[PDB]
């Protein structure tokens, strides 16, 4: 390169760090050690646009910038420290790096799949998980061997790509014609695989070096923006030589359109005097190919929507989550619902059940529970899970812990995951004989799960009719009207309310209180649906429909929902009756119905003060 | 002063206007230069390929009338040949680009040559000695796609004395010595490596191994048909998933030191992707043009067995199948579209060869016990399941399994199947058929008692099955007296009897080897679909029948078989050949149907 473009390069950078980057100089600079290691954290795309020189010569030759910018951090040390006003906390440091971020976007540098072969000597961002680490280990760089036949000594350096081997110098670069270990680094080795959630993808072979090491986990996903170099290896006769692609690292990250939204609040304020329009409307475009069973679309919903984490300070924390099974005879659709809501989840694991062994239940290697954290694993053929299986899960699906200590290793883990279960009915199903007679689940298993519905068949001659004419006529989506919604904007609907945090209230609480409070005991109290975890999912389905409505107040309206809903969930034993969830179809009008619930729900139980100002402000609105 | 810039990239050796391939250079360019309108030219210049088709050759064009030895000097010549393809490329483009630069420099890269379709196959088993360094053409599949690694073709060495470095064309990755250096003047050796300089040009690499199909000479022997390696140069790579159906052209040449032992492998110069002949057409034509097709193709599957009109006809239905349903393809959620039948009757009917037919005449099939495999030979550990996909895997002695029931109700209905190791994803594909044959559990079944404890089956397996016939053995005195008749002779209207062959007639079989070509065309060329008139009847019958079982007893109507119903009925239209649904198809799906439901229960 020129003389004077590095002296313009070194001149810009100087500037920028010394305009922008003050605060993070002093602190480096007021630090115990005088020669460990200390880096430092630049953006990029300020500098780029300040000067537009600086990109065409740093996006070509990627090596002398970097060696460039720590001289200009080294001269602005010690510039700064010329210019120190008390020089008694302060220590002067020889060893000082770089670490640039913030690339542009350019679709030819956030490249996500492995370079071929076209990438040498190219600046690329990569991203990825993690499946192997190697140990610390200790290189020896430059040797400064002992002079032979001349007088001046000799600072030979090292090759990275031979594999840190030297070379044995005999012509020497002295004037005339006379030709002829306290220095220490670091080193790691480190195995990415891409992902499979954008895409079997291959490995990358990446290598750390200083400061990085010890600085990544097994298991999480990275960023590395490094230099890709190609590794040769000693030459032998007449063979195949072997080359090999690495990734030098320069920086790392453990990171884990207003159009949309914009959309999202236009759907959400024309809907402003019907609310529950717009849930319908949601609800409708739910595993469309199925006709009728409101109340099952709904519980797939809520459940879907999910809660928040409550941890106290010192040990416990309770959760946050919530599970759901069916059980009815077979032929009505619970395989297409597990299907479908495998789809829409951005991560989820589909198992057979009976045909999944103890390692995947279970830790071993990595299972099932464990690898669908913060996602959702759907559970089929619950009948006969392998009794030793079935009851091994009690740990991991309430607490959201593993604990076990196998062979004696004690090892410890995470698994946050939703649960949706199917199983048959074993046996002739019979109303009487609660399910915990009929499918003969243990009650301590029988308390966990939220919402449990039944499904029957029956006489009847119209659904019958209407199902038919459904199969045969092939009229995909009867509602030949276009609003539908395609499956991308499900996804991003439910992906998108998962951020917000609703906060309780006070015309909430009250009624969930007294609901507890009546149901503790009526006549039967049923036998395992009435203990304290009741009111702990009373409240985690009354915040998730709230989650669904864009907004973070609960009102009246999700309490009376939820209740409505939990309450038509409990079969046979309950306080107003029971309705089967099959039989049931899209009201034309939810505002009637709503105003009906709220007036026959708020007189039996003494909340008449609230009934008043619930009708005061339907009418007003 | 050499038209052709690009000469010492390609061909190395010193310019001469005396070797032969000159003309040769003249004739390509002029029949590249007449054909150039229609060749994108972005392709061209990034990825270096001119797929050239054989057949324009072939056709009697200039290539042909300067030079008629074209196919010979081809097969002859691998390289010499090959390369004037490039020479020509290169040349045209730079002339075209010099004009176009011109009229309002040019540094084109190395451009590869393909030439594809190759018409003589001359596929394996014949491939040993002679065919060394001659143009082939292979056809296979592929099942050991391997990963990638880099490798030199042309890296620099260091110069000794004065400077002017070179560029030594290294040989098919073999590392050597420049003994010479052509240089100005003096001495060479200069023997050190420089592999850092631009100079030294890398290119990618792979490696595929393909096994042949069953083509023909069905030997009894065990010998699995014989594997060649294919090596994969540049601009390739990732064109191919483990499973496929590709044509394979290249030179074929001797590997090393797998010691004067070695072994024969193929350097690939062209991929395809995606054949009946005229005569197979013809035979499917006339074979089409029979007044009573039906009958003439239940009787053949299967001559020897005398009698059981009705079995043979649904295993004839179910070698065809049905159509399958990609509806709302944003979420499809697909469903399958092929039938699952089950026969159960007494010991000595005959249930066991009516099947080995049907596994015979099939594109793809295979036979199976029910005592030498287990939960890990059925499902994938390659499972049975997966080697008869897009075929039948019928399985003899059913009932007597009593630990694999319940692990194939997920394969068979999900229409997939995924890892049996812990369940961590990694599904394959796995469409079968399913035919089992059993007998009850107490040998003989008697006649009075009911149906659900003589079979030892749940709710859940017997409602998946379309079809589960029921045969009984009596002691006739007419029936017996023929199969007698016919059984010493061998050594030596209702939609019953339309089908039963009045003595004193020639119902002469198809051949087994005609009718399996046969199937191959009628499952990829005619899609069925339902017609109006023909859905009213399968309504009806569903409404009378729910309506009148719902309170008897008998196993429980879901809406399955609204669907087996419409499956079956799409069955009667691809044995035809033919794309409707005719009242009189619907109406011959119902009487087969009372032949396991209302009629059977009684
Ligand atoms: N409302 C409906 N509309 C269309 N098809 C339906 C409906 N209900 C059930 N089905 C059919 O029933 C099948 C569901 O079977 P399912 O009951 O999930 O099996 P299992 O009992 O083993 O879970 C689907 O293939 C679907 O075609
Ligand atoms: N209709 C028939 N015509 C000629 N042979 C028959 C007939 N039915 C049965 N057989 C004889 O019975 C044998 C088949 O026995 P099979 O009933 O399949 O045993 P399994 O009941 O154990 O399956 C064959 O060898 C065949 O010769
Ligand atoms: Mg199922
Ligand atoms: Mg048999």
């Amino acid at each position: 390169m020129n003389s004077d473009q590095v002296t313009l390069v070194g001149q810009v950078f100087e500037s920028y760090v010394s305009e922008y980057h003050k605060n993070d100089i002093l602190l480096i600079l007021k630090e115990r050690d005088e020669d460990a290691h200390y880096p430092v954290v630049v953006n990029a795309m300020t500098l780029f646009e300040t000067n537009m020189e600086i990109g065409e010569y740093f996006n070509m030759f990627p090596s002398e910038v970097l060696t460039i910018f720590d001289s200009a951090l080294r001269r602005s040390a010690l510039t700064i420290l010329q210019s120190l006003s008390q020089p008694e906390a302060v220590s002067m440091k020889q060893n000082l790096h770089a670490r640039i971020s913030g690339l542009p976007v350019c679709p030819e540098l956030v490249r996500e799949h492995i370079p071929k072969t076209k990438d040498v000597g190219h600046f690329l961002s990569v991203t990825g998980t993690v499946i192997r680490t190697s140990l610390v280990k200790v290189l020896e760089f430059e040797r400064d061997y002992m002079c032979n036949k001349c007088k001046h000594v000799f600072v030979i350096k090292a090759d990275f790509e031979q594999y840190y081997t030297f070379c044995r110098p005999s012509s020497c670069p002295s004037l005339e014609s006379c030709d002829s270990p306290t220095r220490c680094r670091d080193y790691q080795e480190i195995k990415i695989q891409e992902q499979v959630q954008r895409l079997i993808p291959r490995s990358m072979k990446v290598i750390l070096e200083d400061d990085l090491v010890d600085s990544c986990k097994s298991g999480d996903d990275l960023t590395i923006y490094g230099i890709v170099m190609q590794r040769w290896k000693p030459f032998q006769q007449d063979v195949r030589c072997e080359v090999e692609i690495v990734l030098k690292a320069n920086y790392i990250q453990v990171n884990n359109d207003e159009e949309v939204q914009k959309e999202f609040e236009d759907f959400w304020e024309y809907y402003k005097s019907d609310p529950f329009a717009g849930r319908n409307v949601i609800l409708a475009s739910l595993c469309p190919q199925v006709f009728g069973m409101y109340l099952v679309k709904l519980a797939v919903a809520m459940v879907l929507a999910g809660g928040i984490q409550r941890t106290d300070a010192t040990g416990t924390r309770v959760r946050g989550e919530s599970h759901l099974l069916l059980v009815g005879d077979p032929g009505t659709g619970k395989s297409q619902f597990l299907k479908y809501a495998a789809k829409i989840t951005p991560r989820s694991v589909l198992t057979t059940g009976i045909g999944s062994t103890s390692a995947g239940l279970t830790v071993t290697e990595a299972g099932a529970l464990v690898l669908a954290d913060a996602g959702l694993c759907c559970i089929d053929q619950f009948n006969s899970l392998k009794e030793h299986d079935r009851t091994s899960i009690h740990e991991a699906m309430e607490q959201q812990t593993i604990s076990v200590a196998k062979a004696g290793l004690v090892c410890k883990l995470n698994t946050r995951t939703t649960i949706l279960a199917a199983t048959n009915p074993k046996g002739q199903y019979d109303p009487q004989e609660s399910v915990s007679v009929n499918i003969a689940l243990g009650s301590p298993l029988l308390s966990r799960f939220d919402l449990i519905l039944v499904l029957l068949d029956t006489k009847n001659e119209d659904w019958d009719r209407i199902i038919s004419s459904f199969i045969l006529e092939n009229k995909g989506y009867p509602s030949k009207s276009e609003k539908l919604w395609s499956m991308e904007k499900m996804k991003t609907y439910f992906c998108l309310i998962r951020n917000l945090q609703p906060t309780l209230s006070d015309v909430g609480n009250q009624v969930l209180l007294r609901y507890y409070q009546m149901q503790r005991q009526s006549d039967c109290r049923n036998a395992a649906r009435t203990t304290i975890r009741l009111l702990e999912s009373l409240i985690r389905l009354a915040e998730a429909h709230a989650r669904l409505m864009f907004r973070d107040t609960v009102t009246l309206e999700d309490a009376i929902t939820v209740v409505s809903v939990m309450e038509s969930s409990m079969q046979g034993g309950a306080l107003l009756g029971g309705v089967n969830a099959l039989h049931t179809s899209f009201p034309e009008n939810p505002g009637e119905q709503y105003q009906r619930q709220c007036e026959l729900i708020l007189e039996k139980l003494e909340l008449q003060s609230l009934l008043s100002e619930e009708l005061r402000r339907l009418e007003r609105l | 002063f050499i038209p052709y810039k690009g000469w010492k990239l390609y061909f190395s050796e010193v310019y001469s206007d005396s070797s032969p391939l000159i003309e040769k250079i003249q004739a390509f360019e002029k029949f590249f230069t007449r054909h150039i309108d229609l060749y994108d030219k972005d392709e061209i210049e990034r990825k270096g390929s001119i797929l050239v088709d054989f057949k324009e050759l072939t056709e009697g064009g200039e290539v042909t009338n300067l030079i008629p030895d074209i196919a010979t000097e081809l097969r002859d010549a691998p390289e010499k040949t090959l390369a004037c393809m490039g020479l020509a490329i290169h040349q045209v483009l730079t002339k075209d680009l010099e004009r176009h630069a011109a009229e309002l420099m040019v540094n084109v890269p190395h451009i590869h040559a393909r030439v594809y379709n190759y018409e003589p196959l001359t596929q394996l088993k014949n491939v040993r000695a002679n065919y060394y360094g001659k143009y082939i053409a292979l056809r296979g599949t592929v099942v050991r796609v391997s990963n990638i690694k880099p490798l030199c073709t042309k890296m620099a060495f260091l110069c000794a004395a004065c400077g002017e470095i070179q560029s030594f064309p290294l040989p098919d990755g073999k590392y050597s010595l420049p003994t010479k250096c052509p240089v100005p003047v003096c001495r060479g050796r200069s023997f050190t490596a420089l592999r850092s300089s631009p100079l030294t040009v890398t290119m990618d690499w792979q490696s595929i191994k393909i096994q042949e199909l069953m083509s023909d000479d069905q030997r009894e022997a065990g010998r699995i048909p014989r594997t060649i390696e294919c090596e994969l140069v540049h601009d390739l790579v990732d064109s191919c998933v483990p499973g496929d159906t590709v044509t394979i052209t290249g030179i074929v040449k001797v590997s090393n030191a797998e010691k004067c032992m070695f072994l024969l492998y193929i350097e690939a110069n062209s991929i395809s992707n995606s054949e009946f002949s005229l005569k197979d057409l013809y035979a499917i034509q006339e074979i089409q043009a029979e007044e009573n097709l039906f009958k003439l193709i239940v009787n053949s599957l299967c001559p020897v067995i005398f009698g059981h009109e009705l079995v043979k006809a649904g295993l004839a239905l179910a070698l065809f199948g049905g159509s399958q349903k990609y509806a709302d393809d944003k979420n499809r959620i697909p469903i399958r579209g092929d039938p699952h039948i089950l026969v159960v009757g007494d010991p000595g009917l005959g249930k066991s060869q009516m099947l080995q037919a049907a596994c015979n005449v099939a594109p793809r099939g295979v036979y199976v016990c029910g005592n030498t495999t287990t939960t890990s030979g059925l499902t994938v550990t390659a499972g049975a399941l997966v080697l008869g996909d897009q075929g039948i895997c019928g399985i003899d002695q059913f009932d007597k399994m009593g630990n694999q029931h319940q692990a194939l109700l997920e394969a068979m209905e999900q229409q997939s199947i995924s890892l049996a190791k812990a369940g961590v994803v990694c599904s394959l594909p796995a469409r079968t058929s399913i035919i089992a044959a059993a007998n009850p559990v107490g040998g003989h079944y008697n006649k009075a008692k009911t149906v659900s404890e003589n079979l030892k089956m749940g709710s859940a397996l017997l409602s998946r099955f379309d079809l589960v016939f029921i045969l009984l053995d009596t002691p006739n005195e007419h029936h017996d007296h023929l199969l007698s008749e016919h059984v010493i002779a061998i050594r030596a209207k209702p939609l019953s009897e339309r089908l039963k062959v009045v003595p004193g007639e020639t119902i002469d079989p198809i051949p087994h080897q005609l009718l399996r070509k046969y199937i191959g065309y009628a499952r990829q060329y005619v899609y069925p679909r339902l017609s109006t008139e023909a859905a009213r009847v399968l309504q009806d019958f569903y409404l009378e029948l729910r309506k009148q079982s719902q309170r008897l007893n008998s196993s429980p109507i879901t809406t399955r078989q609204l669907e087996s119903l419409i499956r079956l009925t799409e069955a009667r239209a691809r044995l035809e050949l033919r794309e409707e649904a005719t009242k009189e198809d619907a109406e011959d799906i119902v009487e087969i149907m009372k032949y396991s439901m209302l009629g059977t229960y009684s």
